[PDB]
C-alpha cells in the first residue's frame, strides 16, 4: 500500500529519544510500540 | 624525659599506673582519630 | 528430583542431610539420556511426592505416578490445525483423562484455572530474575600498590632525612640509623624522632583510608534493580536475558504487550528447559533468566554464584491440578490447608530447601 | 447499626461510614468484572471473629445467617472456616508471623580463619630462620605474635613493616566489614524457644496476640502451653500491641504477617521489624469469604487471577502496601557501637587459651 | 552504649587475668591469643569509630511523587500545596492524586 | 541555555496550539513523567569515588638552632 492519500513527519536518529532499528524478516512487519518510516 | 614517655605513649610505638592509663587514653584517642580521619576523607 | 533405577529395579536408598532417610516412589516417563523417548521407569522424589504420599495418608486414595511426556507443564495451542486448539503437557494429560491429578510446581494462573481446577497453593512464590554473582577477589598484591609506592619509598627518604636530621642534633651513626629504621617500622633529636613517629602514624592512618576506601566496589545499583531495569527494559546486545518457551513464564509475557519487547528479546534465547538456561548462566552463556522464585531462591542457595535479582514480581502460588467434576479436590484443598496450619510445610521447606553455608 | 445509639426504631438507625483501602479497591474491581451492584456494611461484634462454645462470630457468622453473601476483608483463611464456606484465590501471603525490634565474631570473620593459618605458617618458618640465626623458640614465638599486634635485624624488620601493614589493614577491613554487617535478628527458624519455653530465658520472654484473632486459634491449636502464657499477654489491638512494643511492655508481638510489614514499612523511622525477615508461619493467604458450593465461584477465582494477570496488584500493593524502609537498599542499619558480638568471640580467644593451658598441664605431666 | 557493663567486665577480666598470672607465676601461647584479642579490641575500638561515623540509616518518609506516604496520605503526615495555583490544576487532574488533593484540601 | 526538545513545522502552523495543548496535557496528567522514567531511567545514580612533615623538619632544626641558644 502507498502512503499517499496527512501531516508528513520528518525526524532523525538521536539515542534514547529517536532509535531505529530493522524491520523483523520472520514477523515481515514491525511489531509491538515499533513504528514503519521510510528513509 | 617524663614529656619524651608521655608523647611517647601517644604515639603509636602512682606512675606506673597513671602512665597505663594515659596509654590506654591514648590508643583509644589514636585509634578513633585515625579511624575517623580515614572515614572523613 | 527424577534418577534412573539400578538394574535391580530397586529404588537407591538416600537420605536428607538433617539424617532422614529419602521417601521415594516409582514414575515412568521419557529418559533424557537415551537416543530415542520411550517412558521408563525411574524413581522420583522431593517435596512434591511427599505431599502426594502425605496426602495419600490422610485420604485412603492410592497413587500411580508417571511423568508427562512432552516435558512441558501445560500450554493451549494447535501445531496444524487454525480451526481448533488444544492443550498440551500435564494439563493436557489431566483434561485427556491420562491422569485424575497433577502434583507439582504448577503455577495457578486464569488461562489454566479455566480448563481444570486448582487446589489451595501449597507453596507462595514469585517470580524473580537469576544472575551470576561473583566473589570480587582482587587488589592483593594490587592493594599493596596503590600508594602508588612513590609515597612509602618517600616515607623511606623522609626516614633518611630524619636520620641525618638527627645525627645533626645530635651533634649539637650506624646504630642510630638502625634505630631509626626500626623507628620507622637534644631537644632536635627529640624532635626530629616525634616528627618521624607522628609521620609514621600518619602514614598508617593514611594506608588504612587507602585500604578502606579501596575495599568498597563495584558501587550500589547492581545489574538487576528490580523487575524495571534498564539493563532489563533496554535488551542491549551485551546484557542477554531469557526464560523457557511454552511455560507460564513464557505466557505471561506473551499476554502483555508492555512485555512484548521483552518477549522479543527472550524469544531467540529462550530454552526448552530450566535447567540448561541456568547451565547457561552459570556459565555466563545467558546474562539473566527469569523463573519462578521457588525454583530460582533455591538455586542461589544451592550454588553461590548464582543470585535472585530483588522486588519480587507476579505474585502466585503451585497447586495439585484437579478437574472440576472431581471430588477430590475438595479433601485436597482442605488438607493442604491443614497441612499449612499444622506446620508440616515448614518442616517439608526446612527440608527440601537447604540454604547451605556455602563453606 | 449500633443497639445502644438510637434516634428512632430502637436498632433501626444505622450510621453511614466511608470505608477504602487495598481491600475495598480489590473489591471493586472484582466486583467491576464479574457485573454486580452490591451493598456494603459492617460488621458490629467483634473484628474478625472466632469460634466458642460452638457458635461463630463476626463476617463468618453473618455468612452463615444469610446476613451477607460474599465478606471481604482483611480475614485470613484457614482449615476450619474453609470446610462450611468457600474461600476465594488468595490476594495477598499473610499469617502468624512476630514483629521484634532488636537492640545490637566479626574480628575472626574478617580473617576468615585463613589469614590466621597463613601468618602462623609464616611465622613459623621466620622463627625457624630466627632460631637458625626451648624456651627461646617460645620467646621467638612471643616475638612474632608481638608483632602480630603491634606491641636477622632485616629480617625481623621487614616482618614488622609486613606485620604493621597487615594490622592496619586487618584494622580498615575489620571496621568496614562491621559497618556493612546487617539482617542480624532472631529466632531465624522460630525453633529457638525464646517464645515456646519463657523459664528458660531470664526473665521471661512476655509474647502476646489479639484474642479471637485466627493468630490465636491457630497459636491455641498449635501450642497449648504458648496459648496460655499468652493469655494473659494477649493485646487489645494492634495499635495497643505496637504501644506495647514500642515502650517496653511486651517483648515480642504476634499478628499477621502483610499487617505487621505493612506497619514495618509504613513506621515512623522503621524501629519495628518482621522476624526472620518476613519469615511467616502458617503462610495463609487473603481470600473472600463466600457461601455454599452452587454461586459465583470459578468466576471470582478467574476474576482474581485476572487481577494477578494485568499486574494491578503491584500498582496497588506500591500505594496501599509498600514502605519506605524498602527503600533502604539491602541492608538496613548499623547497629552502631553497641555490639555484644565481640563478647561472642571473646569465649573463642579464651578457648585458644584453655587449650593452651592444657598444653601446659600436659607438660607438667610429662615432667611428673 | 556499652553499658558500663562490659567495661566493668573488662576490668573483672584484668582482675582475673591478673590473678591468672600471679598464679602462673606454653604461657607464652595463652600471651599470643591475649595479644590477637589485643589486636581485635583496638580494631574493634576503630569500628566503633567507624559506627559513629556511618550514621546509615535515615527514614526518609517522602521520597518522591510516587512515595507510599504521599500515595497513602496519613493522619500524621500533613502534606499541603498552595492553593489556586498549578498544583491544584495538577492534583485535581489525575484521580490518583484525586485522594491526595481531598487531604490536602484541608490543610 | 535551559533548551528544550519542540516539534518543528512551517510558520503559522494551524497544528501548533494543538500539539502544544497535548504536550502541555502529558505534563498535566503526569503522563510525562512516567514516560520520562520509562525512557531516560539509567542503572547508576551514584558511583565510583608530607610538606607538614618537613616543615615540622625545618622547624626541628631552628629548635636546633634555637636549643644551641638556650644551652
Ligand atoms: N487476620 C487475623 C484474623 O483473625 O483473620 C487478625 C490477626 C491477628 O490478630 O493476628 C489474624
Amino acid at each position: 500500500m502507498w502512503p499517499v492519500f496527512h501531516l508528513s513527519i520528518v525526524t532523525l536518529e538521536e539515542a534514547p529519544f529517536v532509535i531505529v532499528e530493522d524491520v523483523d524478516p520472520l514477523s515481515g512487519t514491525c511489531m509491538r510500540n515499533t513504528v514503519p518510516c521510510r528513509k | 624525659k617524663a614529656i619524651w614517655l608521655l608523647w611517647g605513649l601517644v604515639f603509636n610505638n602512682t606512675s606506673k599506673i597513671m602512665v597505663s592509663v594515659w596509654a590506654f587514653f591514648a590508643v583509644i584517642f589514636l585509634a578513633s582519630y585515625t579511624a575517623n580521619l580515614a572515614a572523613f576523607m | 528430583y527424577v534418577r534412573p533405577t539400578t538394574s535391580d529395579g530397586t529404588c537407591r536408598e538416600e537420605y536428607t542431610i538433617n539424617g532422614d532417610p529419602i521417601k521415594k516412589v516409582i514414575c515412568n516417563g521419557p529418559d533424557e539420556t537415551i537416543p530415542g523417548r520411550p517412558t521408563v521407569p525411574q524413581c522420583c522424589y522431593g517435596f512434591c511426592v511427599d505431599l502426594l504420599i502425605k496426602l495419600a495418608r490422610e485420604m485412603d486414595f492410592t497413587y500411580e505416578v508417571h511423568l508427562v511426556a512432552d516435558g512441558k507443564f501445560g500450554t493451549q495451542e494447535r501445531v496444524n490445525n487454525s480451526n481448533a486448539a488444544a492443550w498440551n503437557g500435564m494439563m493436557g494429560e489431566l483434561l485427556s483423562g491420562q491422569a485424575d491429578m497433577i502434583v507439582a510446581p504448577l503455577t495457578i494462573n486464569n488461562e489454566r484455572a479455566q480448563y481444570i481446577e486448582f487446589s489451595k497453593p501449597f507453596k507462595y512464590q514469585g517470580l524473580t530474575i537469576l544472575v551470576k554473582k561473583e566473589i570480587p577477589r582482587s587488589t592483593l598484591d594490587s592493594f599493596m600498590q596503590p600508594f602508588q609506592s612513590t609515597l612509602w619509598l618517600l616515607v623511606g627518604l623522609s626516614v633518611h632525612v630524619v636520620a641525618v636530621m638527627l645525627y645533626l642534633l645530635d651533634r649539637f651513626l650506624s646504630s642510630a640509623m638502625w634505630f631509626s629504621w626500626r623507628v620507622l617500622l637534644s631537644f632536635s633529636a627529640r624532635i626530629l624522632g616525634m616528627v618521624w613517629a607522628g609521620f609514621a602514624m600518619i602514614i598508617v592512618a593514611s594506608y588504612t583510608a587507602n585500604l578502606a576506601a579501596f575495599l568498597v566496589l563495584r558501587r550500589p545499583e547492581e545489574r538487576i534493580t528490580g523487575i524495571n531495569d534498564p539493563r532489563l527494559r533496554n535488551p542491549s546486545d551485551k546484557f542477554i536475558y531469557a526464560t523457557v518457551k511454552q511455560s507460564s513464564v513464557d505466557i505471561y509475557f506473551r499476554r502483555q504487550v508492555e512485555l512484548s519487547t521483552m518477549y522479543r528479546h527472550m524469544e531467540k534465547h529462550n530454552y526448552e528447559s530450566a535447567a540448561e538456561a541456568i547451565q547457561a548462566v552459570r556459565d555466563n552463556k545467558l546474562h539473566a533468566f527469569i523463573w519462578d522464585s521457588a525454583v530460582l531462591e533455591f538455586e542461589a542457595s544451592q550454588k553461590c554464584d548464582l543470585v535472585t535479582t530483588g522486588e519480587l514480581f507476579f505474585r502466585s502460588g503451585f497447586g495439585i491440578g484437579m478437574r472440576k467434576d472431581s471430588p477430590w479436590k475438595q479433601e485436597v484443598s482442605l488438607n493442604i490447608l491443614k497441612s499449612h496450619e499444622n506446620g508440616f510445610m515448614e518442616e517439608l521447606d526446612k527440608t527440601w530447601v537447604r540454604y547451605q553455608e556455602c563453606d | 447499626q449500633i443497639r445502644p445509639e438510637n434516634r428512632t426504631e430502637e436498632g433501626g438507625n444505622y450510621i453511614k461510614r466511608c470505608c477504602k483501602g487495598f481491600c475495598i479497591d480489590i473489591l471493586k474491581k472484582i466486583a467491576k468484572t464479574v457485573k454486580f451492584t452490591y451493598d456494603l456494611y459492617l460488621v458490629t461484634n467483634g473484628k474478625h471473629g472466632k469460634k466458642i462454645n460452638g457458635v461463630w462470630n463476626g463476617m463468618i457468622g453473618e455468612v452463615v445467617t444469610k446476613r451477607a453473601y460474599m465478606a471481604v476483608g482483611s480475614l485470613t483463611i484457614n482449615e476450619e472456616r474453609s470446610e462450611v464456606v468457600d474461600f476465594s484465590v488468595p490476594f495477598i501471603e499473610t499469617g502468624i508471623s512476630v514483629m521484634v525490634s532488636r537492640s545490637n565474631s566479626a574480628f575472626l570473620e574478617p580473617f576468615s580463619a585463613d589469614v590466621w593459618v597463613m601468618m602462623f605458617v609464616m611465622l613459623l618458618i621466620v622463627s625457624a630462620v630466627a632460631v637458625f640465626v626451648s624456651f627461646t623458640i617460645g620467646k621467638a614465638i612471643w616475638l612474632l605474635w608481638g608483632l602480630v599486634f603491634n606491641n636477622s635485624k632485616i629480617m625481623v624488620s621487614v616482618w614488622a613493616f609486613f606485620a604493621v601493614i597487615f594490622l592496619a589493614s586487618y584494622t580498615a577491613n575489620l571496621a568496614a566489614f562491621m559497618i556493612q554487617r546487617r539482617y542480624v535478628d532472631q529466632v531465624s527458624g522460630l525453633s529457638d524457644k525464646k517464645f515456646q519455653r519463657p523459664n528458660d530465658f531470664s526473665p521471661a520472654f512476655r509474647f502476646g496476640t489479639v484474642p479471637n484473632g485466627s493468630t490465636e486459634r491457630n497459636i491455641r491449636n498449635n501450642y497449648l502451653e504458648m496459648h496460655s502464657y499468652m493469655v494473659k499477654f494477649n493485646q487489645r489491638s494492634v495499635q495497643d500491641a505496637l504501644l506495647s512494643l514500642k515502650s517496653g511492655k511486651l517483648d515480642a508481638f504476634i499478628y499477621d504477617a502483610a499487617v505487621l510489614n505493612y506497619m514495618a514499612g509504613r513506621d515512623e523511622g522503621c524501629k519495628l521489624v518482621t522476624i526472620g525477615s518476613g519469615k511467616v508461619f502458617a503462610t495463609t493467604g487473603y481470600g473472600i469469604a463466600i457461601q455454599k458450593d452452587s454461586g459465583w465461584k470459578r468466576q471470582v477465582d478467574l476474576a482474581i487471577l485476572q487481577l494477578f494477570g494485568d499486574g494491578e496488584m503491584e500498582e496497588l500493593e506500591a500505594l496501599w502496601l509498600t514502605g519506605i524502609c524498602h527503600n533502604e537498599k539491602n541492608e538496613v542499619m548499623s547497629s552502631q557501637l553497641d555490639i555484644d558480638n565481640m563478647a561472642g568471640v571473646f569465649y573463642m580467644l579464651a578457648a585458644a587459651m584453655a587449650l593452651s593451658l592444657i598444653t601446659f598441664i600436659m607438660e607438667h605431666l610429662f615432667y611428673k
